[PDB]
């Protein structure tokens, strides 16, 4: 039971996805053609939760790919992690989006998603008790954006009662990263607020921040960018996989997490993140881990959470740990800055704990914050998106594959009416 | 896969297309006889494994084509690929179009089509002509006509010679131009403009030679258009995609006119007197001298930038260089855009020929610009064709071989149109 | 607890502190890298007042290293125990100062300042019970002097609770060492009254004297002044990392040595000092011990203490004595020679010891003196700024960076109330 | 870091830096190619390993670049922070500024700001021209009012060329020079000047040299630079950064001119004759033939000075050298500044080139001096302007180019304000 269908969607998603996958099958002992080589029991007691098993001790992520721009999943499957996915789980089209979400959503994506419906149907059949569905993609391209949202509109129709969790790169609005940009993002916001159970919103501005700033390095690649995006992936999935003390789930998380439907937009973390060379500096209080996880410049969403309440929080550690310091540091925390909190709900916060930390550290965490502040993201989006629209900038590629006016309209009003949502509770 | 075929017409465009076979020839290994991974996007696959590319070469004129036909890069071409006639338009709009073309497009259309039937997923085409030259202006614009009706959903990027303000060649460029500007128009989706004025300043400036030649011109050409393309064949971090220039540079669906430019132009000796970071190459991507057509950038606001940055190339350095920029008061940009800028970042670089003066660089980049700024070229162009065409300056050539005299007036309208939206989008 | 906080500003106060650090490290056995070699329990026991404990036994100086001058920081990290430092803990800027307090004090200093707070923050956190900020500073320069100044005003602020103390180089008035040097002494002093609880203020003149005239030396270079500064310092400081019969502490001595709130600048000492070459010539009794402390010719300010009353002395021994030969000599001091000691005060000394003497010595101390004398040196200061400034010279310096005229006047009024209340007690 | 530019300008300028580069190669260990840590202070880092300085090098006069461009220290510079024109002012202040200069001054700034784009905290500049040559004096003041609109908190120092009482070179200095003053003033923030004769008087004194040349001036004047910059690139006991000597020597913002002068500058013959110590050393300084210009400094009251020690120099003796002058009766002091001196303590000794008669000394020292006892010069040079100007000798050559006459008149009452202001300071 627990099982969960990963779904990668677009070059972003699918970079995303090879990172992940590599970094899953380094945690769970399985090497890169899919031999188990571990020493722990552990280690494959919930394996099922991501690997399908096959003849002679083969494990083969549960995992779909999908692009209608095809070569970059070409380049996946190149990679030295792309021997593990099944062959039949590739799923590519012969034109690209030309970052259009009219492409991905209505017309060009509308095309190739049967056959990922299908795969995903096939998928859902080997699951004991199927948990749900994790979606990685981006917004701001054709495929993750226009596609992904299709997809996921079908999945959820399909499956309504498993948990539909999407890890999404969004744009970093001080620098914007393409030109229809705005149109995607606004575009694919609408479905996901009424389509997903959570999003997870990564950006690419605060993934520098936190290697400049935090880490204290420089020359980083996509690849790095990657890395640390999948650690919080495999973090939030720990308690599927492994034993503990109060042990997580997605549902869990998003029962502690949402507390109104719509709200379900998540502002990522890890701790530690400190320098490399600078390692003897520092040690592994879990005190000094919650004021890594709890601080600004530590997040991977582009706002400051001072600029707002917490409706709630989430942290999820891994080490044997003392749950007396744990709590009491929660305590500690919120009465010294009772402010920055809701104080319409009691205790803001949410522990999980695994007793099993990943490869090298003894204490990691990942950290799930929902912050009235994120309405500065959303807002901005609106802001970039009026200045186009009122001008109909761009708008003739989208109207020529069969979008109206009014739908953009639309989007743009459910966009303001969450960003009043968020307010509200600010 | 992401495949696709080229066309290089006109002798300017024959020229062009010589240079850039080359240059892929160099890039993917291939010897100038077809032998040696990602090539076969433009070599359509072969029968006995020596590599034939997709480019459609079509000149009215014998003689350009008969050199490259005897020339080194030569049993590397299809023999019907290339494609000959007779005699020139010679800059008479009304011969590519209309009377003599209207013989051999048929062939060319012909052609297209077998290529496209080796596809497996044809993203669009690469045409190569000259907003000027007889051939390749309304031979062009007949072939693209011809191709909106076969392929209505395929892209169809173009090359362009536009004629620079002060500098002439032929003394009726004023009319052939703006013909094929009216019968363009609407069928292309793309036009990649480049000057040869400004060529040469950066020539003269930049890679510090006073000694200039067509052959470098269309070297420089040929760097552009592979750095244009370099995302179709090769991996890449972020991989723009032809259909992406439709999307992420036509902000209105008659607004099809960018500036491309290159970057770093400059020569081996001072460039041991540089760095040649990131942040220096998108600075020298915006400034006026640099720019391979006569505007002043500076009057005129951005609507729609594009960079694609080859080599060694870490994000976040672009990202910081892209801020910069953002941050500068004279790079102006329109009311209703704030995602200005597009980018594209691939990990293979750019490769250089023998003779081409561009030494060797791990990091390099090439522009698209849609701008205001274009409009003042147009807007003196229509003047040069009023000023000629009130006082009847061969007129009677075009008109003497199949034309009214109201297209003429219908083209300035156009014109006057183009330059009224352009005004409006700068407000 | 009685953890210490140190800072360390500007050229001059990095320098002195790359020396304090070396000196505490070989008293607490800490090797250059931050490992413990000693042979004592009684060294570790109270480690944790100058040291954070990290990973794999590592102590790690709690310690915040500031210059708006970079390139002297980068010496001290090039140095031996520039590597037990935490890179995160300097904190430095791209513009000097030019010797000007205005640019330290109010805009390139006010610039950098914030992170200095930050970590500042981060370090009390680590605190069980914090005992107070120790800084090491020059006045006469404009980081050390103008930023040590604003620095201190913040941290006051922040936590008026815990002591401040500062070892402060100040000129030499005989033969002065920049142009501007009075104006910063000046500015630097104003605030230095009203926002610290104790200052040590320290001449190289009178450490120039010493080295000559007492210790029979020549060729003295910055690294020995800072030597015989650093000796002092963890003189002060001795009572709360080790045992002792009475055993001193910071607001003790404060207690003890401030009879009114804003005379609280002493004149460091140490004895014994005689010359390394006649070693055998002398022998450490503590009458001859306490005859180095009281001789003039011995401190390290700029007076003749003989010049003034003392309101009260504190001195620190260090080695196993009798406390009968202690009381007595102090006894026979004031009987002698009554009329250096102010009448109105009964018993203007303070003893302390601690069980555990210094690396070479059996018997060592440490003098602080406060005496009616120091008038002397700010009386000079106030001379040399009153001629310059009734002239204007090399004021648009300063008012180019938005200090005011008024502002002066009013330091030098409070510097010349200060000098009056010293008079006072005289 | 403390990381920051030069600018050589005009025939002696540019004969100064090229000095100055080859006592900054033989110092940092960079060979004449580039070749090989703290160096990169003027050597902004770069590419493949090869260092390049960061210099300005103008010359309106080719001949001066040209020679320079074909030298051993050649491929070093960068062929853009030398630049070239044309034609000589010749000593013509009317063609550095307004005529001539107003057009290569662009180029220079632009350069100016591109060497800034890879500074992470410029302290500042270095300028080195002539009170009296044309391009140099002109130009300079030119450029430096245009520095200071596009870069207000930045130093900017002047290495200056001031023309001695009794001699003379071009007969149109007086002029010039008042002129240079009169533009320079309220752009520049400090201007170290070394007049000519005073070198010769020290030659033969002090080096036992009767046959000098430029060559052997230009290596003393690029010594006197080295002492000057040496604390921000290389460790220190106390490290004066650039910044420190605007507000450890102009006491008021239009007093901006101190003295610079070296010791021991002594041959090797009778330096075994000497023990060289710091005090003597000191002593030297303060005396009145050692010093870099004609000044009789006991006819003066000194308002700020600043010592630049370097080697094996231990603080102690340093500071008794300071009370011992203190002391002294004849190196009087103003009214108004108890705290005189200013003083720097440099690890790093100076560096000795092959050809440079100054053997090696373990210690050594550059000494800063503002002074009453400038204004005599100063007072010389108005005396020879007004003599000049009354019977109108030369004018309508400056006027002829674009001049007013009034603008004369204003340096003239500049210069008695001048006057004014240090009788004032004296009193
Ligand atoms: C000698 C030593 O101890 O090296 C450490 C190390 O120096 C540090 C700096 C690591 C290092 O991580 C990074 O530098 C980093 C690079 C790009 C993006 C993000 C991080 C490390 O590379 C990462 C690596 O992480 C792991 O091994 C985890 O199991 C981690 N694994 C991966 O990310 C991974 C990398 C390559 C291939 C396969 C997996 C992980 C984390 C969460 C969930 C699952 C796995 C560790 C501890 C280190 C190095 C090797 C230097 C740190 O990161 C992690 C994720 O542990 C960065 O801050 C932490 C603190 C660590 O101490
Ligand atoms: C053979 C022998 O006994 O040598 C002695 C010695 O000759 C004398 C002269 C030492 C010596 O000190 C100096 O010469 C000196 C040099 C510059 C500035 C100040 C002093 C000595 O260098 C200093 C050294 O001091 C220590 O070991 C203390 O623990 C001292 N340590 C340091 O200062 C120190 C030096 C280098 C590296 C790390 C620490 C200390 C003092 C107070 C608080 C903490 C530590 C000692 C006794 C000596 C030598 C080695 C010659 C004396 O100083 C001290 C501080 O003990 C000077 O007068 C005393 C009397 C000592 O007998
Ligand atoms: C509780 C939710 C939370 C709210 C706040 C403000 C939290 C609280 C504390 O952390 C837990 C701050 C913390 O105790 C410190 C002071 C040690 C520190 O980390 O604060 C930051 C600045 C602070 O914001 C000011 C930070 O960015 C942040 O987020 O702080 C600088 C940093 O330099 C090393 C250090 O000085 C937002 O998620
Ligand atoms: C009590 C406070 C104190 C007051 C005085 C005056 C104290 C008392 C005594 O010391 C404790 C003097 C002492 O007993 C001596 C005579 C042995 C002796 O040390 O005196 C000094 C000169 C004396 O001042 C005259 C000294 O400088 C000093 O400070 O003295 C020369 C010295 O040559 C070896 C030696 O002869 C000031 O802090
Ligand atoms: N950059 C570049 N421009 C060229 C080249 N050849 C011609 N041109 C330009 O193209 C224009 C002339 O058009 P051509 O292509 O020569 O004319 P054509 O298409 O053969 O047409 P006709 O000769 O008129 O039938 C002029 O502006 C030339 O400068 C070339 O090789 N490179
Ligand atoms: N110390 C020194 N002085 C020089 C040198 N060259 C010229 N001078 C002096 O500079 C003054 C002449 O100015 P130049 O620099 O030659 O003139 P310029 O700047 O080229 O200006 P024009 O030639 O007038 O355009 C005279 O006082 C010369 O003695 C040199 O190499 N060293
Ligand atoms: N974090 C991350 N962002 C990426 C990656 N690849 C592309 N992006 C970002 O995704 C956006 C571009 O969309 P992309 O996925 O490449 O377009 P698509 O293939 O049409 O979906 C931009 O904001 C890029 O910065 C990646 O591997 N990691
Ligand atoms: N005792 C001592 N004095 C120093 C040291 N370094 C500089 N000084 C003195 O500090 C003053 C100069 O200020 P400094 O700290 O170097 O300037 P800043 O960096 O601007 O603060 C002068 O009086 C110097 O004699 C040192 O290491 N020890
Ligand atoms: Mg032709
Ligand atoms: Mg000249």
């Amino acid at each position: 039971m627990r099982e969960i269908v990963h779904i990668q969607a677009g070059q972003c998603g699918n970079q995303i996805g090879a990172k992940f996958w590599e970094v899953i099958s380094d945690e769970h002992g399985i090497d890169p053609t899919g031999s188990y080589h571990g020493d722990s029991d552990l280690q494959l007691e919930r394996i099922n939760v991501y690997y399908n098993e096959a003849a002679g001790n083969k494990y083969v992520p549960r995992a779909i790919l999908v692009d209608l721009e095809p070569g970059t999943m070409d380049s996946v499957r190149s990679g030295p992690f792309g021997q593990i996915f099944r062959p039949d789980n590739f799923v590519f089209g012969q034109s690209g989006a030309g970052n259009n979400w009219a492409k991905g959503h209505y017309t060009e994506g509308a095309e190739l998603v049967d056959s990922v419906l299908d795969v995903v149907r096939k998928e859902s059949e080997s699951c004991d008790c199927l948990q749900g569905f994790q979606l990685t993609h981006s917004l701001g391209g054709g495929t993750g954006s226009g596609m992904g949202t299709l997809l996921i509109s079908k999945i959820r129709e399909e499956y309504p009662d498993r948990i539909m969790n999407t890890f999404s790169v969004v744009p970093s609005p001080k620098v914007s990263d393409t030109v229809v940009e705005p149109y995607n993002a606004t575009l694919s916001v609408h479905q996901l607020v009424e389509n997903t159970d959570e999003t997870y919103c990564i950006d690419n501005e605060a993934l520098y921040d936190i290697c400049f700033r935090t880490l204290k390095l420089t020359t980083p690649t996509y690849g790095d960018l990657n890395h640390l995006v999948s650690a919080t992936m495999s973090g939030v999935t720990t308690c599927l996989r492994f034993p503990g003390q109060l042990n997580a789930d997605l549902r869990k998380l998003a029962v502690n997490m949402v507390p109104f439907p719509r709200l379900h937009f998540f502002m990522p973390g890890f701790a530690p993140l400190t320098s490399r060379g600078s390692q003897q500096y520092r040690a592994l209080t879990v005190p000094e881990l919650t004021q890594q996880m709890f601080d600004a410049k530590n997040m991977m969403a582009a706002c400051d959470p001072r600029h707002g309440r917490y409706l709630t929080v989430a942290a999820v550690f891994r080490g044997r740990m003392s749950m007396k310091e744990v709590d009491e540091q929660m305590l500690n925390v919120q009465n010294k800055n009772s402010s920055y909190f809701v104080e319409w709900i009691p205790n803001n916060v949410k522990t999980a704990v695994c007793d099993i930390p990943p490869r090298g550290l003894k204490m990691s965490a990942t950290f799930i914050g929902n912050s009235t502040a994120i309405q500065e993201l959303f807002k901005r989006i609106s802001e970039q998106f009026t200045a186009m629209f009122r001008r109909k900038a761009f708008l003739h590629w989208y109207t020529g594959e069969g979008m109206d006016e009014m739908e953009f309209t639309e989007a743009e009003s459910n966009m303001n009416d969450l960003v009043s949502e968020y307010q509200q509770y600010q | 896969m992401r495949e696709c075929i080229s066309i290089h017409v006109g002798q300017a465009g024959v020229q062009i297309g010589n240079a850039c076979w080359e240059l892929y020839c160099l890039e993917h290994g291939i010897q100038p006889d077809g032998q040696m991974d990602s090539f076969n996007t433009f070599f359509s696959e072969t029968g006995a494994g020596k590599h034939v590319p997709r480019a459609v070469f079509v000149d009215l004129e014998p003689t350009v084509i008969d050199e490259v036909r005897t020339g080194t890069y030569r049993q590397l071409f299809h023999p019907e690929q290339l494609i000959t006639g007779k005699e020139d338009a010679a800059n008479n709009y009304a011969r590519g179009h209309y009377t003599i073309g209207k013989e051999i497009i048929d062939l060319v259309l012909d052609r297209i089509r077998k290529l496209a039937d080796q596809c497996t997923g044809l993203q669009g085409f690469l045409v190569f002509h000259s907003f000027g030259g007889g051939t390749g202006s309304g031979f062009t614009s007949l072939l693209m006509e011809r191709l909106s009706v076969d392929y209505g959903k395929k892209s169809k990027l173009e090359f362009s010679i536009y004629p620079a303000p002060q500098v002439s060649t032929a003394v009726v460029e004023p009319y052939n131009s703006i013909l094929t500007t009216h019968t363009t128009l609407e069928h292309s989706d793309c036009a990649f403009m480049v000057d040869n004025e400004a060529i040469y300043d950066i020539c003269r400036r930049n890679l510090d030679i006073e000694r200039p030649t067509y052959t470098n011109l269309n070297r420089l050409i040929s760097q552009i258009v592979s750095s244009i393309t370099a995302s179709l064949r090769f991996d890449g971090a972020l991989n723009v995609d032809l259909t992406e220039f439709q999307t992420n540079l036509v902000p209105y669906p008659r607004i099809h006119f960018p500036l491309a430019t290159y970057a770093p132009v400059i020569s081996a000796e001072k460039a041991y007197h540089e760095q040649l970071s990131v942040a220096e190459i998108t600075n020298a991507c915006f400034e006026p001298a640099n720019q391979m057509v006569k505007c002043d950038p500076r009057h005129g606001k951005y609507m729609a930038c594009c960079l694609l940055y080859r080599g060694d190339v870490v994000p976040k350095d672009v990202n910081a260089a892209i801020a910069t920029i953002k941050t500068k008061r004279t790079i102006q940009f329109v009311d209703w855009c704030p995602t200005g800028f597009k980018v594209g970042i691939n990990y293979q670089p750019p490769t250089v020929v023998p003779g081409g003066d561009l030494a060797k660089v791990q990091r390099a980049v090439c522009m698209l610009s849609n701008t205001t700024a274009i409009a003042e070229a147009w807007a003196r162009l229509d003047h040069k064709f009023d000023l000629m065409y009130a006082k009847r300056a061969f007129v009677h050539w075009y008109v003497g071989e199949g034309m009214e005299e109201g297209e003429f007036s219908e083209a300035r309208e156009d014109m006057a149109a183009l330059e009224k939206d352009y005004e409006e989008v700068g407000v």
